[PDB]
């Protein structure tokens, strides 16, 4: 075992160095490390050649020597999949971690292939009703899109994406995979509770019943793991879409979490930064993802990704490249969570390729775009409000004033899992009830 | 690599003298032929080693002050600012164009 | 001592083991019979890594020269580096290895242009994706070529029809230049060039072959569910027979969305050196910036303002000035650009929107305040500037249009001043109406491109007060309304006289006083 | 954007 | 093509000349014969001056050092790995680094030499 | 193994081929290190304290293991830097055990439902953003708001209550002070003292003179002293007082290591190098032990700045978020807690039922105040609808005022709040309520603060003899 | 903005300057026209702000 056995070179952080004496190989293929006290899987991100390919870790590498055989994989990473993962927790390496035996597995499918052609995209657009009023009003969701809930730090895109779960994940009929990219591991553990007691995930050998898989790579993890949990949930989620055949969805929380930890580690491999930290491939890297995240002819995926801005600045790359990746965009504002409204949809902001009138109705568009004047005609007049008060407006500009005052408090609504802490009862909205009302 | 493994081959180590004897006769000739592609060596002169944007990079000067005025042979003065560990960087009074690499 | 001086290594490269393993290897005696891997014509692969391949050898090989991999996918070699050639990968890097073989083909970069292009969903390299079979009436020319000189070139004249109110008469566009369409994500950009990719349809069936327009559009950078719903639609309504789509998304290689605009141009200028018209739309230009950035970034080049090089400027210079209109010496043909530069809310003096403002003639301001008015398409019509001017503007079309600007001019500054409801001016209000007629005169709704005699027709009865009686709500209908109840003559003879001439204006005036308003 | 709230500081401070 | 695996790893662009002396002169059996050649050159380095003059000066053409090293090292019994080691040595101005190319083959050496 | 070159906070360290990345070397004039670049002709080491003291040529030994502090029962009481050395004075750590600081957070099937409490002893916290054991409660203000004394009102109502309760349910604090000034850590150390909060303290002080790595350090060697008592059953607590100087000294680190540099010259890893911290305080499962660890980060801001990188990167790790405005604390509402901004996420689930039932009409109150208060400002008019919720809302923040370092057990902070929001200290001029409280507290049976301790839910009898009680107060203003 | 509002060519009259303003070099005649719109239109500039 000469050949086929590379030893660690040199280690900066997450990124470690094998060396080979021969057969290098490929990249974004996976190693693993021999005498490591955890399973420690490494990727081949790069040849730096020298015979020596430049890996992130999987996990941490706290503990390595430079001395340590790494041997080959001859593979990518491999997650196991299949019909047999509904019920389980998964982690980066497709081990199951909810401690429930191992994971019954159909195929073992790489996380890395290429994204569905052109000629294998489907142009479909039926609406997907979700009970909240500004989502059903403003910007409908495609059932078989993608649907991006920007926001940052404390506006509720993770409680909206709950409330999207617990309308739409159990009225659907398919699957359903949950994909936490590094958020809170109490929000796993939350959300694990909450689906044994909710019954879309059962225990024991009645776990084949169960509608959803999940696969957590929370943010406890190193950065070279909330890089690859995202593809993790691909490779779940297109098993079924590719080979199972049937619709989907797919809530991938804070991915803005793959891009940081992508950018974690290009601070590392001894790239050129680009613009204001990032790595240089931000959009490269984000669309071999998120192309991959596509409703084709036989199966459907219907996404709904929670994107985290930085310090509420939609101006940043790592939200605006990912503007042009969606379908449906939720944008939540802090300035209007400070004003007591939730669930805090920008009105102004939030668009859809689905707000067309040859698709939803002219009812449904012209309410629709009505609203949104009567909103925008209320934000042009908030400096006068500001600094020249109420009494002087013109009698049709104090009539929108009450009127966008009534519609702002109205797109506002209670919902069925913020209960626990707010006392409010949620209420599920049908569609033409709040366009009628609307 | 060290300097640790690299100060000890300062002491002779060779333990053979089958190349060391025959081509120290060699050499003085090997350099005499081709003594037209030298340059005369600098030591307390100095020759230039590149030339760009009005700066130009001294080889050599080994006891130039920090900011003294040096003069090339093109005529123009220059101002030793900044003093390598073994090139002097030195400024360009005017045109650069009449120094040349040399 | 006297071994200082040797002491730390002063090394003029960086493979230097790559030029000594080209020397001692062959002082094996054993290994003196062709055991040398030749670099005269080929290349062997150093390093890999993130889509940038450095090949040692390659010592023939021209800068942008397409070489090719011994693992199939194909590479343009940009940096040819004094002791190795940095080589990007037109594809995934997933599949080559240090030490594999690097072919290079002794070609410039080479796209399929010709008639045959024709309804063609193809990449930034050529080949189509549509399921249609390979190119089958084509010829294969460069990318990357030299633009038309001051000789090659003649005045704009002919204008080019958009079918937007809000473009055909405040920022006119004829058929040679090069028109901006910059604004931020959804304000109608993609939809503003796509009406105007329809409106070609609308009119090649009534203009003879010589006057015909052939619209490419550029994707770059955007999703492959929207170029397939962009195809879907251009199918939908019949004009993928004029249309060639080339199309690098997202999720191809940063190589093929840096050349799509590239490979564009040159499968467009196939009609302008043959006499014909083309119009190209390089959609999302500032996508094939940041692809051109992080292919420069990775190859260690210094970056400047924004992490951009410095040559990102000549980027988009030399792909804009092959947009131009030719003389009757070199054919008379023309190539009418559309960059798309998107903004991030409102931050017009960033790096690559002024280095375009800078380049193109016009430009098309959409903003995202006035969309969510009501008024789309959103063209905000202080700053949207045109400098062909009434050179290539429609006749009739300009007997209203100074009107229209000068109008719209003193509506913008009756603002900060509508506020105030009981400071009636009587003058001011005039205006201050007259502008809101003209403002919800203007809007359109989408993929539907009017006829510019039904244009023009629409916009003089709004400019001379045919429409001022109504109530400012209720124009969107009054306008269909005025172009469905005047006489099918008026369109007929406007759009084939070139003006509205003294023996039509009393009709039309007439014909505007047995019109229906809803509103009085 | 940086130049745009120091033409909106300029209209406040002018207010 | 079938390179004899050296003993221990070590560092890049002054070991890994190291590293390809060992595996070429470990696959033709010199490996002493051309650690005293590297010896006699260093203590020939150390002696005159016109010869560290090809390392150190900047303005010497390349040219005249490559014809230097090679009508030099024409004679006197030299191996072909050390002569043709020094003519690649000497064709890229990689003289200088002899002296941290031979500590690394020492250190080879004595992992051989158990 | 030699060291080659050093400066700019690194040891390039020669040799050392048996090192581990992360491994805790010490050089030979005493001061520690960390091996944390190990590349492939050096071994980069991190310089735990003074790099005036390191020479090159000085030798570096390694320990043979990942960089440790000793942890345990034995540090209760000891005032430690970044690396567990004890500086208080008073001898050697006896009765400890080295462990790692660099540790995974335990994952999804670990952590278990938050149900319990933990009690500040605050009441405008408890009683409007209430925080379960297994919490992370982001305390985050301005400069010289009062963060720091809602902690150690924190750590003093722990001392209080540790001595009511059995020993299954005790909470031992850990304070990790962060580029706090020493003078400000001798203070705090002589009041944890001087009241008993010492028997239950580690203060793990990484002062401003000391170096960068240490003030990086330190959150890591509080959080393994404290996870010593997650991970055996008890309850723990931790007080990461300004995170945000501990961010600077990492951005300091990075940048002293030529990593490029983010948004407002952070590294990349900030926000991991937060949540690599804040992701250790947990709420263990009944297999695991059942161990708790509550932290509180505490995060300087601004100018209210909330939106910052570091705030916005510390609110998204943490369950709730405190937010402390200035324009409250310089109006005498100490503490100046902001309602409209401060949430528990956790929260009402697992809190006080007796306050679960007794401030939801509290904070309904306060909401209805923060309604007519941005509309009233101006003293346009007076419905008497707006104006009688305005004199409730004045009473209710004059109610939730406290003397500094004075925390108030749990039901002498509900029945001040039910003796405030159901109009029992109605009439009483707002600057006397201050005085009215405590005389509520005062007059009130002992047995009733006994008996709503004890069952913990105001029982049908128990508010029928709480109001009969309360009409008999002599209340200040009559 | 004097081209927003149509005046072409758009000439800022307030930051035009020229050596030739000098009144020895042209006169009086020239120098206090010149002075006198400069003066007229920064006094207007300054007023836009109230009369807006
Ligand atoms: N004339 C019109 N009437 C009504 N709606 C329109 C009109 N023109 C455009 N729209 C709407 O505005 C939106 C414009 O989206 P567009 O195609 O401009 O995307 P983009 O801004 O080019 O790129 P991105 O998707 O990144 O924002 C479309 O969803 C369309 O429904
Ligand atoms: N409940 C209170 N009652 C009276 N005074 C208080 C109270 N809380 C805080 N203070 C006063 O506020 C001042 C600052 O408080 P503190 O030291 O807690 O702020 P801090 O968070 O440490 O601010 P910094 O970290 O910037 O020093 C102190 O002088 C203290 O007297
Ligand atoms: N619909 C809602 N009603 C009331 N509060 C909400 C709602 N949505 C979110 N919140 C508040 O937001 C806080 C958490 O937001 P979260 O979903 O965690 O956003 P993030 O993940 O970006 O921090 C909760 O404490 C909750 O009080
Ligand atoms: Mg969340
Ligand atoms: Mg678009
Ligand atoms: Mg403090």
């Amino acid at each position: 075992p000469a050949i086929d056995a590379g030893y660690v070179s040199q280690v900066i952080g997450p990124v470690v160095d094998v060396r080979f004496d021969g057969e290098l190989p490929s990249i974004l293929s996976s190693l693993e490390v021999e005498g490591h006290s955890v399973r420690l899987v490494l990727e081949v991100a790069q040849h730096m050649g020298d015979n020596t390919v430049r890996c992130i870790a999987m996990d941490s590498t706290d503990g390595l020597v430079r001395g340590q055989k790494v041997v080959d994989t001859g593979s990518p990473i491999k997650v196991p999949v299949g019909r047999g993962t509904l019920g389980r927790i998964m982690n980066v390496i497709g081990e199951p971690v909810d401690e429930q035996g191992p994971i019954d597995a159909a195929d073992i499918w790489s996380i890395h292939r290429e994204a569905p052609e052109f000629t294998e995209q489907s142009t479909e657009q039926e609406i997907l009703v979700t009970g909240i009023k500004v989502v059903d009003l403003l910007a409908p969701y495609q059932r078989g899109g993608k649907i991006g809930l920007f926001g940052g730090a404390g506006v509720g895109k993770t409680v909206l994406i709950m409330e999207l779960i617990n309308n739409v994940a159990k009225a659907h009929g398919g699957f359903s995979v949950f994909a936490g990219v590094g958020e809170r591991t109490r929000e796993g553990n939350d959300l694990y509770r909450e689906m044994i007691e909710s019954g879309v995930i059962k225990l024991g050998a009645e776990r084949g019943n169960s509608k959803c898989t999940l696969v957590y790579g929370q943010m406890n993890e190193p950065p070279g793991a909330r890089a690859r949990v995202a593809l993790t949930g691909l490779t779940v989620a297109e098993y079924f879409r590719d080979i199972e055949g049937q619709d989907v969805l797919l809530f991938v929380d804070n991915i803005f979490r793959f891009t940081q930890a992508n950018s974690e580690v290009s601070a590392l491999l001894g790239r050129i930064p680009s613009a204001v930290g990032y790595q240089p491939t931000l959009a490269t890297d984000l669309g071999g993802l998120q192309e991959r995240i596509t409703t084709t002819t036989k199966g459907s995926i219907t996404s709904v990704q929670a994107v985290y801005v930085p310090a509420d600045d939609l101006t940043d790359p790592a939200p605006a490249t990912t503007f042009a990746h969606l379908d449906a965009t939720t944008v939540l504002s802090r300035s209007i969570a400070e004003l007591g409204i939730y669930p805090a949809v920008d009105p102004l902001d939030s668009t859809s390729r689905m707000l067309n009138p040859n698709v939803i109705g002219a009812e449904h568009y012209n309410v629709a775009r009505g609203v949104q004047k009567v909103l925008q005609d209320y934000k042009n007049l908030q400096d006068i409000i500001a600094i020249l008060g109420m009494d002087e407006l013109s009698e049709e500009d104090k009539l929108t004033v009450a009127r966008a005052r009534k519609i702002q408090r109205f797109l506002s609504q209670p919902f069925q899992v913020a209960e626990v802490f707010t006392g409010t009862p949620g209420k599920y909205v049908d569609l033409a009830d709040t366009i009628s009302g609307f | 690599a060290d300097a640790k493994a690299l100060d000890e081959l300062r002491k002779p180590k060779f333990s053979s003298k089958y190349l060391i004897q025959h081509v120290s006769q060699k050499l003085i000739p090997a350099v005499k032929e081709w003594e037209k592609s030298y340059q005369p060596p600098v030591i307390h002169l100095g020759r230039v080693l590149s030339v760009g944007d009005g700066i130009a990079r001294v080889y050599g000067l080994k006891s130039v002050q920090a900011g003294e005025l040096v003069c090339f042979d093109s005529g123009v003065k220059g101002m030793a600012l900044n003093l390598q560990a073994d090139h002097v960087g030195v400024v360009v009074f005017g045109n650069d164009s009449v120094i040349h690499q040399g | 001592k006297a071994l200082d001086e040797l002491r730390k290594p002063k090394f003029s490269s960086k493979y230097l083991i790559q030029h000594v393993s080209q020397k001692l290897i062959p002082a094996v005696k054993e290994w003196e019979k062709s055991y040398q891997p030749p670099v005269i014509h080929l290349g062997r692969v150093l390093s890999v890594g993130d889509g940038i391949a450095r090949v040692y050898g390659l010592k023939s090989v021209q800068a942008g020269e397409l070489v090719c991999f011994d693992s199939g996918v194909k590479g343009m070699a940009l940096n040819l580096q004094a002791d190795h050639v940095g080589v990007v990968v037109f594809g995934n890097d997933s599949v080559i290895h240090q030490g594999d073989l690097v072919y290079r083909t002794g070609q410039i970069v080479n796209v399929p242009i010709g008639p045959g292009t024709l309804g063609r969903v193809t990449d930034g390299l050529g080949q189509p994706i549509d399921g249609k079979g390979p190119l089958t009436n084509v010829r294969s020319s460069l990318v990357e070529v030299k633009a038309p000189g001051i000789i090659a070139r003649q005045s704009v004249r002919e204008p080019l029809f958009t079918g937007v109110k809000a473009v055909d008469a405040l920022v006119p566009i004829g058929r040679g230049q090069r028109e901006l369409i910059i604004g931020d994500r959804q304000t109608g950009k993609t939809a503003v060039a796509i009406d105007a990719i329809i409106h070609q349809k609308n009119c090649n069936e009534q203009v003879p072959k010589a006057q015909r327009v052939y619209c490419v559009y550029v994707a770059v950078g955007q999703k492959r569910s929207t170029v397939a719903q962009l195809v879907k639609l251009f199918t939908q309504t019949g004009a993928m027979r004029y249309t060639i789509m080339v199309s690098a998304t997202a999720s191809d290689a940063a190589p093929l969305q840096f050349l799509a605009p590239y490979s564009g141009c040159a499968m467009a200028e196939y009609f302008r050196d043959t006499g014909k018209h083309g119009l190209i739309i390089y959609d999302d230009l500032s996508k094939q910036s940041v692809a051109y950035r992080q292919m420069s970034l990775l190859l260690r080049r210094p970056p400047g303002r924004e992490a951009f090089p410095g040559d990102v400027f000549y980027l988009h210079s030399r792909l804009l000035e092959r947009a131009a209109k030719l003389s009757k010496e070199l054919g008379g043909g023309s190539l009418t650009a559309f960059p798309v530069i998107e903004t991030q809310a409102g931050d017009v003096s960033a790096y690559i929107a002024t280095n375009v403002i800078s380049i193109t003639d016009g430009q098309i301001f959409l903003e995202t305040e006035l969309f969510y008015k009501g008024i789309r398409p959103a063209l905000n019509v202080g700053l949207s500037v045109s400098r062909v001017g009434s050179a290539a503007q429609f006749p009739g079309m300009k007997q209203v249009a100074g009107t229209l600007k000068l109008e719209l001019a003193q509506y913008r500054e009756v603002a900060a001043f509508a506020q105030f409801g009981s400071d009636l001016d009587a003058a001011t209000q005039y205006v201050l109406e007259r502008g809101a007629r003209l403002t919800e005169m203007l809007k359109q709704k989408q993929f539907a491109p009017i006829p510019i005699e039904r244009q023009t027709v629409a916009v003089y009865a709004a400019t001379k007060g045919f429409l001022d009686k109504v109530r400012v709500q209720d124009i969107v209908a009054a306008e269909e309304a005025v172009i469905s109840q005047v006489n099918p003559a008026v369109f007929k003879i406007l759009k084939a006289n070139g003006k509205i001439t003294p023996a039509l204006d009393a009709h039309l005036k007439a014909e505007l006083r047995k019109v229906k308003l809803p509103g009085a | 954007s940086n130049q745009a709230v120091k033409q909106r500081i300029r209209a406040i401070k002018n207010i | 093509l079938k390179l004899p695996t050296a003993p221990l790893q070590l560092s890049g662009t002054s070991a890994q000349i190291a590293t390809l002396l060992w595996q070429v002169a470990a696959k033709e059996n010199q490996l002493d014969k051309v650690q005293d050649e590297l010896y006699q050159f260093i203590e020939l380095f150390k002696q005159h001056s016109e010869l560290r003059r090809l390392a150190t000066d900047p303005f010497v053409p390349t040219l005249v050092r490559t014809k230097i090293i090679s009508s030099v090292l024409k004679d006197s019994g030299a191996s072909e790995i050390t002569k043709k080691l020094f003519e690649a040595l000497a064709d890229e101005g990689a003289l200088s680094a002899l002296l941290e190319v031979t500590v690394n083959y020492e250190e080879l050496m004595l992992a051989h030499k158990k």
